[PDB]
């Protein structure tokens, strides 16, 4: 959501040979993606 | 392009001496004065030029299918917008349905 | 899958097994490492070496061009198209500002005036200064004006070229090629510059 | 409240320091030796640290702010 506010006040200054479009999607996919921290609810919930 | 006088079709443009000269098949020679030094053109970045948009960006407001922002509008004070982005610049424009749209345009 | 990264369902082992060649290729990369080895230890000095090496041609900094049946002379009033009338304007000021940049004697009756992305500019960073000793590097055979580096926004900055009368007499023997085309070829090669 | 002011400085700084990052306030790519640019004042060891020496950070974007700005605000319109 962050990112997006970023937009809206344009705050997203994408680097040389990046486009904004290609930029704000590269920043969304890396935002997505979940830590390594989300076996720590999925190992406590199982006995090995 | 030149519309011939006597029988409005499309004149044929040639170069002689320093000139423009538009010969037509029915004879008739007419030399352009200066809105016909015009040879080519072309324009770049069409898919994201304001007069792409002008329609859509008038119609967005009342457009359901819109995404809506929690912000007020400035000159009618209704608290809700319509935003938009365009561009390959993602290019953020908020218009209300009084007339306000951002960038001042 | 993208132009230019296009490793999608099989592309790559048919540009190897057909031996396809170098300009059918929709996944070609390189790598290229420093000269210098205490370069390579840095980032930022690797940083701005990769985006000196970038192809940026004269097109993509083009919004819009126009192809002009004009001459320029400084004292004669010529016959100029009334929607780009305003550009004298800055005319004048480029004749005061480069006492050494005098318009040739054998400027030929073609005009191409330009209109720059503003924008491109910023975000490659690329200045007025470096744009037009690029094409006067390039193509002795015109004469290039230009207009003031603005910082306003609204006020766009205009490159306007002079085709010299010796950009056609490279080959004229060739007569399959009215005035027109060469014109027409020439603005070709200075996009593609 | 701390936090939010905090990350909105950082933030900031960040984007002033990856849009200045090779590109040069001066035109062009930034020029460096004995690890400072020529055309400008940037140090090597600013852009991606602002927090060991912050008076150097706090002087270079004090040269080229509203420069910045200004190229913030023309890339974000038509
Ligand atoms: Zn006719
Ligand atoms: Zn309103
Ligand atoms: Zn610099």
């Amino acid at each position: 959501e962050e990112i997006n506010n970023r937009l809206l006040h344009g705050d997203i200054m994408p680097p040389i040979g990046l486009t904004t479009h290609d930029f704000y999607e590269k920043l969304q996919l890396n935002a997505l993606k979940f830590p390594d921290r989300i076996l720590k609810p999925i190992m406590n919930s199982i006995n090995p | 392009m030149k519309i011939c006088k006597a029988c409005s079709s499309c004149m044929v443009r040639t170069y002689v001496d320093g000139n423009i000269i538009f010969r037509c098949s029915c004879g008739e020679s007419v030399q352009g004065d200066s809105q016909n030094l015009l040879v080519s053109s072309k324009v770049y970045h069409t898919g994201e030029m304001e007069d792409k948009y002008k329609i859509f960006i008038k119609n967005a407001p009342f457009d359901p299918t819109n995404c809506q922002i929690k912000k007020d509008c400035p000159n009618c004070h209704l608290d809700y917008l319509t935003q938009i982005c365009i561009g390959s610049q993602k290019i953020i424009i908020l218009v209300c349905r009084c007339g306000y749209m951002s960038n001042r345009g | 899958v993208a132009g230019g990264t296009n490793k999608s369902g099989i592309v790559r082992p048919q540009e190897i097994f057909s031996a396809k060649p170098v300009e059918a290729e929709q996944s070609s990369e390189m790598l290229l490492r420093l000269k210098n080895p205490e370069v390579e230890t840095n980032k930022t000095y690797a940083q701005e070496i990769a985006n000196s090496i970038e192809l940026i041609t004269f097109e993509r900094l083009i919004l819009q061009w126009h192809l002009l049946y004009e001459t320029y002379s400084s004292t004669k009033k010529n016959v100029m198209y009334p929607d780009f009338a305003s550009d004298v304007e800055w005319m004048t000021d480029f004749l005061e500002n480069h006492p050494l940049l005098q318009p040739p004697e054998d400027i030929a009756n073609w005009c191409i005036r330009l209109e720059l992305n503003k924008t491109t500019m910023i975000l490659k960073s690329i200045s007025l200064e470096s744009i037009i000793n690029s094409l006067r590097a390039k193509h002795p055979n015109t004469y290039i004006m230009h207009s003031v580096e603005n910082t306003a926004s609204g006020i766009p900055i205009i490159i306007r070229i002079y085709l010299r009368e010796s950009a056609f007499r490279r080959s004229t023997n060739t007569r399959m090629a009215t005035d027109e085309k060469i014109a027409v070829n020439v603005v070709d090669k200075l996009l593609n510059s | 409240k701390k936090v939010q002011t905090a990350l909105k400085a950082s933030l900031e700084f960040n984007t002033f320091y990856a849009f200045y990052e090779s590109r040069c306030p001066k035109g062009g790519l930034h020029d460096f030796q004995d690890k400072k640019c020529v055309k400008c004042g940037l140090f090597t060891y600013i852009i991606y640290d602002h927090l060991s020496q912050p008076e150097l950070v706090h002087d270079y974007y004090n040269n080229y702010k509203d420069q910045y700005d200004k190229e913030k605000m023309s890339i974000r319109s038509i």
